[PDB]
RNA sequence: ACCUCGAUGUUGGAUCAGGACAUCCCGAUGGUGCAGCCGCUAUUAAAGGUUCGUUUGUUCAACGAUUAAAGUCCUACGUGAUCUGAGUUCAGACCGGAGUAAUCCAGGUCGGUUUCUAUCUACUUUAAUUCCUCCCUGUACGAAAGGACAAGAGAAAUAAGGCCUACUUCACAAAGCGCCUUCCCCCGUAAAUGAUAUCAUCUCAACUUAGUAUUAUACCCACACACCCAAGAACAGGGUU
């Protein structure tokens, strides 16, 4: 009655109009995504050709899994699937409005309802011509590597061999207590411990008469980015854009991670035969095979590896 | 290319006081050569030791990798593994109470 | 942490979550409607569905007998669950039960929830109705789909 | 452990009169068409609601009373029949439990 | 039709397209190397090349005491005893380094895990390392060996006898008292078995699964 | 995993190994810098009241997969300069010894059998 | 004998540690009664690290086995509104001793209640290290014995941060016993040219190098019902096409 009531879209849609606006809404936003599909023909920004010191715009890719993988030196390597789900580049900000020197690239990916974003975030992807994205990540970039905004990205914009960052929020583990969020080792189970058994011990000594601030304290854990760095790209299949990371990624299955060239020194300098800006399918300079293999890898069907 | 044949040629060269030869089947899961040398003193072991060891080393086999020498502190035994043949240098009163040649041939036919 | 744990913790612990839920599993078997606080309710609502599943296997099937007598602690219901219920639903894949939220308890102010299988002799629910198509938003949108099926 | 001083007033409004204690305003709350009792979005009118349950008490002591002891749960569908109401072809073979109202509006 | 138990996912909220993705790649590996059908309590050879020695492959016979893992990393651990001496392998089914799977006795044990092998007595682990494979009718059932294996004495590494474990191939009335196993009755939990949600339908999942094996074919 | 106070077996043909005694032999020490043995990693041993070092050749704990898991904690009775006690050992022992950082070229070369 | 005798035992241990450097290890240097390895000594360095057991209540200590090392200290001999009460301390009792006795004892021994619901302050998410093996190389050096630097690769281990494909505890998920990743330095001196003092002189002379923190980065960045959730105590957060 005061008027702040809070609507959603379908609130006032009678049983005919839902799906109606569903389907209408659905095939509008898969038809955006086509018109993508073909961005060197939409007037692309100037290709450069890749220069040491040159950065590249990175992806936004789900966390699909993991599963095994075996090295032609019989070795095991636990790899994570990440998939990338309606990657689009949506924003191209300069060094002197970039909170730094280094221009940046935002990047969405995993198209979301309308339904259920702010009005101005609706606004600006509307004006982007894309359907909305659920994260949005900024990439420094070199001025060498823009790419207009609206251009899609691909898994194969990586290549087997090269080594990434892959950065997320951590699993959410709640306010923990000090045992599990710090590893602290708790009191003894018996031998007449009372009521301690996995409390803080002394927080701090008597002198300072206070906590030093950044004490190790019982609270939330995880929920927080964290970034695994140097993971070994170890294959790409281009059919459904999945990116085979070595290793551990942060986050639970299902997630977003923000993944981009590792920023170790040891790999400073690896970019120079990875697609400089982006890969661009519609370039069709070659069109890659459903899956590419780092040189290592045990590919399935290949004859079983004899150690001769 | 480093073989059995380089092995023996080696050994003979720098006069080992006796040289034994195991030809292990494929079926048993350790390697293809299994030879067996004495010698005077552990002092002529090390030196024939590191220098069949440089040989190999410095032969072939740049991506074949590089290899141990198991028994430097003892002084009665030492032992280089290779990619498929293994060589156990010793002093004839180690190689007598070890009789490896029986073990070696005679797999369950001993004591 | 209770990450991808689909079961409430009720009652005085396993057991007694599980007779917790077969004595409303009965009563909502017996009565074909019944109140109850919203999560009993909420996790009660699968094993409804299931036993009405088990009632579709059939009166003979050793396991769905086996299932019945076990959770229907009333045992006139079991001949009721397999010759009433199933046979009502046999067209139906799922969607069994209707479970719609009623005003808190005034007891103590319990989130309530009425349950029902569909179908039943009583009187009908107040259901949620969607707004008419005539409404003026659901006029312009029936204009929108005229005009895209006649240009598309 | 004891309080080390007496909390002020002042202090204790600060505490008790935050807005994260202050009840909110619920704005989910609006008119049911069909009876324009006030109701929320999510939930069963209360008037409406209570007016079912009364029905529904009314059938299930006619089915008690049909019934006669526990344990007597017919292996037969049920159908209510209201005052000038007659079973239908459909009703055949189903138990009648008789009303002596009049069919209420809103039941169908 | 045996759909192995690596193709049926367990139950979760990771993405189906996993799933089809090493499922493909499993496939792809069984074209490669022929992943017999075997359950629990089968007798099975493989052979794998081993990389500590240079392109030769070692044998291990002994019997398929467990099946865990699901997707490409499913493994089998068997069991046997050399020389007196009880020895177990967990092996990849889709390693790239196991040459050969071969089913010396195809046989389904009273239980799906065979793990009390462990307590039981050296006889019902050992078996000839050298025998011979046994020959299945084209069209016949596979053979449910009944076998109740006689237990050692009562420390064992699990309590086998507790109904959670629901142990059908030990003999317990030879190792335990009545008064144990009354008290091991202690655990029950009657209620477990009618839980109706508990229960994991893959009824759909196998028939997809099987669509893809056949596309694949 | 073998710790501190485990009991092993010791698997050897050595007279300190095979002879009788009031208590098992225990491992008094693991020459790891985390007291948890493995197999390949060298431990002290009270045996007969002695302390003699011997390496670890089998564990009832699980190990990576295509290795093996034996019923007991085997162990190899070792000298200070790293010949074996005896010389002969019955019981399998895992091949993976092979390419592990270390010595064990002795070991394999008095083992009967490997798995 | 200055504060506290108008409810604070004490010692050890547990937990968690903050700090000093007069450095135990790791780093960089000068000298050497340092040929090499090694030590000895001194300068600089506090980023990091600094073991597990038997006896004993023990701090210490001895012993056993290790380690790169098992540093010296301060913090109310840090820390009992976090824990423990083994020594010692209260009421019981012995041994020995003193005392006429009552009793007592710096001694030996057996036993002996450890409360607190947190009002305020403070606080509760701030670029790894070592060791071993190998290459260099049983090369330098050395008569031999012995045995390097520097640089690089591989293994582990630990620490930190994550994760579940496998294994294991288990089971729609949480864990470790499992797996994955971890990135630059710090300055003591040694030199070049060169005056005061026409040589020389590394220079609290001007000047030229080793010589670098001006951490490099990375991370995060969208002003504006209900249900479900890998998000969560509430709240918040994400999804509902
Ligand atoms: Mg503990
Ligand atoms: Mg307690
Ligand atoms: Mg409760
Ligand atoms: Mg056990
Ligand atoms: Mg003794
Ligand atoms: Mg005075
Ligand atoms: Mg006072
Ligand atoms: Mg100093
Ligand atoms: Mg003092
Ligand atoms: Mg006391
Ligand atoms: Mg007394
Ligand atoms: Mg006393
Ligand atoms: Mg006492
Ligand atoms: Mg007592
Ligand atoms: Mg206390
Ligand atoms: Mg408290
Ligand atoms: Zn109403």
């Amino acid at each position: 009655l005061h008027g702040k009531s809070g609507t959603w879209w379908d609130e006032h849609l009678s049983e005919e109009n839902v799906p109606f606006i569903k389907q209408l809404v659905s095939d509008e936003d898969k038809a955006q995504l086509a018109s993508k599909l073909c961005p060197l023909k939409d007037e692309p920004w100037p290709i450069h050709p890749w220069e040491p010191g040159s950065f590249r715009v990175g992806l936004i890719a789900l966390k699909l899994g993991m599963m095994p993988l075996w090295t032609k030196d019989g070795q095991k390597h636990v790899v994570t699937l990440l998939q990338v789900q309606d990657c689009h580049v949506l924003k191209y900000t300069s060094k002197e409005n970039c909170n730094g020197k280094m221009a940046t690239l935002s990047v969405g990916g995993k198209t979301v309802s309308r339904f259920r974003k702010a009005t101005s975030i609706l606004e600006f992807y509307r004006e982007l011509g894309l359907p909305p994205k659920q994260t949005v990540k900024i990439f420094n970039i070199t001025d060498n590597a823009a790419i207009k905004p609206g251009t899609p990205l691909y898994a194969a914009h990586f290549r087997p061999g090269q080594y990434v960052d892959v950065t997320a929020k951590t699993i959410g583990k709640g306010f923990q207590g000090v045992m599990k969020r710090w590893g602290f080792k708790g009191q003894p189970a018996t031998h007449g411990q009372t009521k301690t058994h996995r409390r803080p011990g002394a927080v701090a000594t008597g002198d300072i008469g206070r906590v030093w601030p950044g004490t190790k304290m019982p609270g939330k854990m995880g929920n927080i980015y964290r970034t695994e760095y140097g993971l070994k790209v170890w294959r790409i299949n281009t059919k459904h854009n999945i990116i085979y990371v070595n290793g551990s990624v942060p986050g639970h299955k299902n997630c977003l991670v923000k993944v981009k060239d590792s920023k170790l020194p040891a790999y400073k300098d690896l970019g120079k035969n990875l697609p400089f800006p982006t890969y661009f399918p519609d370039g069709d300079e070659e069109e890659l095979p459903e899956d590419l293999y780092d040189e290592n890898v045990c590919q399935p069907g290949a004859p079983s590896i004899t150690f001769a | 290319k480093f073989d059995i044949d380089m092995m023996v040629s080696l050994l003979r060269q720098e006069n080992a006081r006796d040289i034994c030869v195991i030809q292990v089947p494929p079926e048993m899961r350790y390697t293809d050569y299994f030879v067996i040398v004495s010698g005077t003193s552990t002092r002529h072991l090390h030196a024939m030791a590191f220098y069949v060891v440089k040989m190999y080393k410095h032969l072939k086999c740049k991506r074949d990798p590089h290899v141990k020498i198991e028994g430097k502190d003892t002084d009665d035994w030492l032992c280089v593994d290779f990619g498929s043949m293994v060589i156990h240098l010793m002093l004839p009163e180690t190689r007598e109470i070890y009789e490896l040649e029986k073990l070696w041939t005679l797999r369950s036919y001993d004591d | 942490i209770s990450h991808g744990r689909v079961f409430r913790r009720m009652g005085l612990g396993p057991e007694s979550r599980i007779h917790l839920l077969r004595n409303l599993l009965t009563g909502l078997v017996r009565h074909e409607r019944i109140e109850a606080p919203w999560a009993r309710v909420d996790e009660m609502r699968g094993y409804a569905e299931k036993l009405i599943d088990y009632g579709k296997l059939g009166d003979t099937n050793e396991r769905a007998m086996r299932m019945a007598d076990f959770w229907l602690t009333e045992k006139d219901l079991i001949p009721k669950l397999f010759q009433v219920l199933a046979p009502r639903y046999k067209d139906q894949t799922g969607g069994y039960t209707r479970m719609l939220q009623i005003p808190n308890r005034s007891l103590d102010r319990a989130k309530m929830a009425v349950i029902e299988y569909k179908g039943n002799c009583l009187p009908p629910l107040p259901l949620p109705r969607r707004d008419s198509h005539l409404t003026l938003l659901n006029q312009l949108l029936q204009g929108l789909r005229q005009d895209l099926r006649q240009s598309q | 452990a004891a309080p080390k001083n007496r909390r002020t007033i002042e202090v204790n409004r600060c505490r008790r009169r935050n807005p994260q204690k202050l009840i909110k305003v619920k704005n989910n709350i609006d008119v049911c068409p069909e009876c324009g009792h006030l109701k929320q979005k999510h939930v069963l009118c209360a008037y409406c609601y209570e007016k079912v349950c009364k029905e529904t008490a009314e059938i299930r002591r006619q089915i008690g009373k049909q019934e006669g002891g526990p344990f007597k749960a017919p292996t037969i569908e049920t159908v209510v029949l209201y005052t000038g109401e007659t079973p239908s072809e459909q009703d055949q073979g189903k138990r009648i439990i008789e009303r002596d109202r009049k069919r209420p509006s809103w039941f169908t | 039709r045996f759909l192995s138990p690596e193709f049926i996912p367990r139950r979760g909220r990771t993405d189906p397209l996993k799933f089809q993705i090493e499922r493909k790649d499993m496939l792809e590996r069984r074209k490669v190397l022929h992943i017999p059908e075997f359950y629990v309590g089968s007798i099975l050879r493989v052979t794998t090349a081993d990389p500590y020695a240079s392109g030769k492959i070692s044998q291990f016979l002994g019997i398929c005491i467990q099946r865990s893992g699901r997707g490409l990393g499913a493994t089998f651990i068997l069991r046997n005893v050399i020389e007196g001496q009880g020895v177990e392998i967990c092996f990849e089914l889709y390693n790239p380094r196991v040459q050969e799977i071969q089913v010396v006795k195809l046989e389904k044990r009273l239980d799906d895990s065979l793990l009390y092998l462990r307590d039981a007595l050296p006889e019902y682990s050992t078996f000839d390392v050298n025998m011979k494979p046994v020959v299945q009718e084209p069209n016949q059932k596979v053979p449910v060996n009944e076998l109740k294996v006689k237990m050692k004495p009562k420390p064992w590494s699990k309590r086998w006898e507790r109904p959670n474990f629901n142990i059908k191939g030990i003999r317990f009335d030879l190792c335990l008292t009545e008064q144990q196993m009354k008290e091991a009755q202690k655990w029950n939990q009657p209620w477990l078995e009618f839980d109706m949600m508990r229960e994991y339908d893959t009824s759909k999942i196998e028939a997809a699964i099987w669509k893809e094996i056949e596309a694949s074919k | 995993a073998i710790q501190k106070m485990t009991r092993v077996r010791v698997v050897d043909n050595s007279a300190l190994g095979n002879s009788p005694y009031h208590r098992a032999p225990r491992c008094i020490h693991v020459y790891k810098k985390n007291g948890v043995g493995k197999v390949g990693d060298q431990i002290l041993l009270a045996i007969k009241g002695q302390k003699k070092k011997a390496l670890i050749v089998g564990h009832c704990m699980p190990g990576p997969r295509m290795t093996p898991r034996f019923d007991s904690n085997n162990v190899v009775l070792i000298e200070d300069n790293g010949n074996p006690v005896g010389t002969r050992i019955k019981t399998p022992i895992p091949t993976s010894l092979r390419k592990r950082e270390g010595e064990y070229s002795k070991v394999l070369a008095i083992a009967q059998n490997f798995v």
